[PDB]
């Protein structure tokens, strides 16, 4: 009866999400990396 | 209303971004001007309801 009379008993709907792309940035000297990445740098440097 | 379907769908097509608010902000003004077109300047109250609804 609600649908026939344009009434409703409650309803819901939205839309989904799509890909969003973000990144980071670097810095020289006083740099944007971490001590973590510096230790990694030793490893990949000796490896390469 | 089509307005709600457009709201959800453009929320999907817009969420990728990070500053949707100003995009919608500018999107408002063409509606302002169209409304100025269809209705006079003594109908400011109906202007206000359309403001609020949109």
């Amino acid at each position: 009866h609600t649908l026939l009379a344009s009434g409703e008993d409650a309803l819901d709907f939205t839309q989904e999400s799509e890909t969003s792309y973000i990144s980071e940035s670097g810095a020289p000297g006083r740099s944007s990396l971490d001590n973590v990445e510096m230790a990694y740098a030793r490893q990949m440097y000796m490896y390469n | 209303s089509p307005s709600f379907t457009e709201d959800i769908t453009l929320s999907a097509v817009m969420l990728q971004e990070e500053d949707p608010g100003e995009a919608a902000t500018m999107s408002m003004y063409p509606d302002f001007l169209k409304s100025f077109l269809e209705h006079p300047s003594s109908a400011v109250f109906e202007l206000i309801e359309q403001y609020e609804a949109t």
